[PDB]
């Protein structure tokens, strides 16, 4: 959301054409510093990281080295190698490297979720067992011996009611009285002991570990997965950050970025966003912190931010080295920080485009009270 | 001396797991990292269904063999004898 | 109930799943598995209890469950007991005033369902062990209906036999 | 040593009786026969309204104790101080 | 009526007794005031700088 | 009855260190930063401007942060979340049922 064109961009021309975070930022700088600005998009499309040995960092910084542009109100990482060629002001945002992955799609709601701890084959074969036992308990209890066969209260419809009473654990007023009738009632008691307790035990299991999680939600988890490949933006400081790696888990990440089958890099961050969505859980993409939370607030909300930031870098307004214009601009960064404007401009573009509306802070608690939507089927 | 150097920094620890495990493709080390709960399948619980049909097979059989008996312990003087043989055994 | 089972023994859309048809969806069955939605369509192959990467050796649990499944002895016994039950119904008109063939019929109709219900189980238990998103079609629901219809005949065979010996009473 | 994997083990036909060991299933049946014979012997001690009031024969006391164990109780209750223990 | 209410009982009781040990031993924190907006709407406490 | 306001790295240092009887709630109301200060126009200003970016990119400031906040204070609750144990009931747990 730094600089992106209006919806009517083909109609408008000039500085009124572009909008975004930096466009609102460039308005507030000249309001306090006292100049007039003109926006020029780079023809590259890459942020302007290290040059291919040519040394003219190809991108933003090459426009800053060449003297073509006066200031860079732009998303541009303040790192060491950019500092030696051009000037930066103080940072206006704080951000880190972050792993962005696909949603797990482990949500799984239901209306008849009470029939879930047993399969559909068993709930079918219970009814077949219910009918089959009830007629055998009938055919046993009614043979040739007033009449002495009339002493039994076991008609078929009482036999339907006895087998339901044993299965529902409630018990019945009638009970079988003959030796052949106590066999059929005895084995059905052993049937309803195992099958009901298989239900009551597994329904405890489906009411403790029902949750959505991602298995690769940490830094070291993403390092060890050859199944979940990972790459980042080409010609960026993030790619340069793994070129100069120090830590052993960061060196482990740099091994798989070299031996990548196929090449894990993309030309633009949104192409890496589109690559994870086509990969459907088998590829991860490492981009910025403030970029990742903007992807969450857009359509179709099929990404998620896992883990904290790897480091703590920032973006800064940049001038070429030795420029007189840029020293009150350094004060202009400190002014917009002090009067809350850098907060308020960040409060502008990150609030109004919250179409997703999830605000997924999450509930790490495991003791969740049952909602009515969980067990609304048995009320129906 | 160079081997005794590399063994003490842990390079040979770092080289051995890298070539054996990381070049290898078997993911049994992280297959157990996640665990699931599933529904009971009928292959899991079928012996109770086997006893039940086996119980219904016995239930119809005893009602039949007693019925043909009626259509067509016992005698106290010998139940004392079965008690004595029972008490001896 | 006899006509529902003899269809379901003969017909072969018992199971819809992803499987091969010559050695992706299938018209599987007890004997002849077939195929639809492919370059081949309807080139039915007689299924075999394969040991190739089944890796069962002296597994008396697994071998007996599959040998009963490869023989399908319980759905076939669900036919033989059900026809002999129908032979007792035909022998109620002829050889009448015997009154014990009506008892004899209701045993065979109930035991046909007992042959049917465990024939359902040895079909399902031998099946699983992947075939994700499998479907049971409507051949399986014929034998499901052949269970319930055969019971109500064995119900009404007893209730006639009740009235036969209340007449003798 | 190198072997081929077990590739997994299926749970058996009678896997429902795995939460208790086979010593317990012997001792439950021994506790079943032990309670049933005692409950018959307690209630029949020669006090027709004499000796025939109690329904608890040996075959009923098998059916009460298996009824009480399978969590579906039966109609008959001991109705005596030494029987209800 | 009795047959369905029994099936209602078997689900509601088994959903009740599924995790009854944990709901008697919850061990959770209260978290009374947070995020400076509940601080704006609860002034029994005193502030400090 | 007293809610005190201070800076973020103070509140984390208080809560990690024993007797650990306060709690950090909410986020940062205003984000700001500590900076190494030099006199204006000093020759010792520009390598200082480069040296902080050296330590941040290489990971020294990350390595200095993980060292110092772990070394001095460790309240036991911050790493005790993985341990789960079971206990008996108490009469205090079920007392209204008796009531
Ligand atoms: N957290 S954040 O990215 O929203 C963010 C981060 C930062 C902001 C403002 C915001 Cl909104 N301004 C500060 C500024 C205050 C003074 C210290 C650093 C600059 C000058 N820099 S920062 O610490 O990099
Ligand atoms: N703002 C970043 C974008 C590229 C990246 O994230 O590496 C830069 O110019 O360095």
């Amino acid at each position: 959301p730094y600089v992106m064109m209006k919806k009517n961009h083909e109609m408008l021309e000039g500085n009124e054409r572009y909008e975004g975070y930096c466009v609102d930022l460039a308005a507030e700088i000249a309001k306090h510093c006292g100049f007039k600005y003109k926006l020029t998009i780079v023809g590259d499309g890459k942020y302007g990281a290290r040059d291919a040995d040519t040394k003219i960092w190809n991108g933003m910084v090459g426009e800053l080295v060449y003297g073509k542009a006066d200031i860079a109100i732009a998303p541009l990482t303040i790192t060491l190698v950019r500092e030696e060629v051009i000037d930066f002001s103080k940072p206006f945002m704080s951000l880190g490297i972050s792993i962005m992955i696909k949603k797990p799609q482990k949500s799984k709601p239901g209306v008849f979720s009470f029939l879930d701890p047993l399969a559909y084959e068993i709930w079918m074969c219970i009814v077949f067992a219910y009918i089959g036992v009830s007629v055998v308990l009938f055919l046993v209890s009614r043979f040739s011996p007033q009449s002495s066969e009339s002493t039994n209260e076991f008609g078929i419809f009482n036999s339907l009611w006895f087998s339901l009473g044993a299965f529902m654990q409630q018990g019945c007023d009638i009970s079988p009285r003959s030796l052949s009738g106590r066999i059929v009632g005895g084995v059905w008691w052993f049937f309803t002991l195992i099958i009901i307790s298989s239900y009551t035990a597994n329904l405890a299991a489906f009411l403790t570990v029902e949750r959505m999680v991602s298995p690769i939600e940490s830094a070291e988890d993403l390092s060890k997965q050859t199944e979940i490949a990972y790459g980042t933006l080409d010609s960026g400081s993030t790619k340069e950050f793994f070129r100069r790696s120090k830590i052993a888990v960061f060196d482990k990440m740099w091994t798989y970025m070299r031996s990548a089958e196929p090449s894990v890099f993309v030309r633009t961050t949104a192409e890496g966003v589109a690559r994870v969505r086509k990969s459907k859980g088998k590829y991860a993409y490492l981009l910025e912190s403030t970029m990742n939370e903007y992807i969450e607030q857009r359509k179709p909300c099929d990404t998620m931010k896992v883990g904290g930031n790897l480091d703590s870098k920032g973006y800064g307004i940049a001038t070429p080295k030795g420029s007189s214009l840029g020293t009150p601009v350094n004060l202009a960064v400190l002014k917009l920080s002090e009067q809350g404007v850098l907060d308020k401009l960040k409060n502008k573009w990150w609030y109004d485009k919250g179409e997703c509306g999830a605000k997924d802070s999450g509930s790490k608690e495991k003791t969740s009270a049952l909602s009515l939507s969980n067990v609304a089927g048995v009320f129906y | 001396l160079a081997v005794l150097k590399l063994s003490e920094q842990g390079v040979l620890d770092k080289l051995k797991n890298k070539w054996w495990y990381d070049k290898g493709e078997c993911g049994a080390k992280d297959s157990g990292s996640k665990e699931k709960t599933s529904a009971l399948s009928l292959s899991n619980v079928a012996g109770v269904f086997y006893i039940l049909v086996g119980g219904l097979g016995l239930a119809m059989l005893v009602a039949l063999i007693e019925f043909c008996y009626k259509s067509r312990l016992f005698d106290r003087g010998v139940q004392m004898l079965l008690t004595t043989v029972g008490a001896f055994a | 109930a006899f006509s529902l089972m003899t269809i379901a023994v003969g017909t072969d859309y018992w199971l819809y799943s992803r499987g091969v048809c010559k050695t992706v969806m299938t018209h599987s069955g007890l004997w002849r598995t077939c195929c639809l939605e492919g370059n081949f369509k309807g080139l039915c192959k007689q299924i075999d209890h394969f040991p190739e990467d089944a890796d069962y050796e002296a597994d008396t649990a697994e071998y007996f469950l599959r040998a009963v499944r490869a023989s399908s002895i319980f759905p076939i016994l669900s036919v033989i007991l059900l026809f002999m039950g129908g032979l007792c119904i035909a022998a109620s008109e002829f050889y009448k005033t015997r009154h014990n063939i009506i008892l004899s019929a209701g045993i065979f109709f109930v035991s046909a369902g007992l042959s049917n219900i465990i024939g359902i189980i040895v079909y399902i238990s031998a099946n699983a062990g992947k075939k994700n998103s499998y479907s049971y079609g409507w051949s399986f629901y014929f034998g499901a209906l052949s269970f319930i219809i055969a019971e109500m005949v064995g119900v009404l065979a007893v209730h006639m036999f009740i009235d036969r010996h209340k007449q003798l009473t």
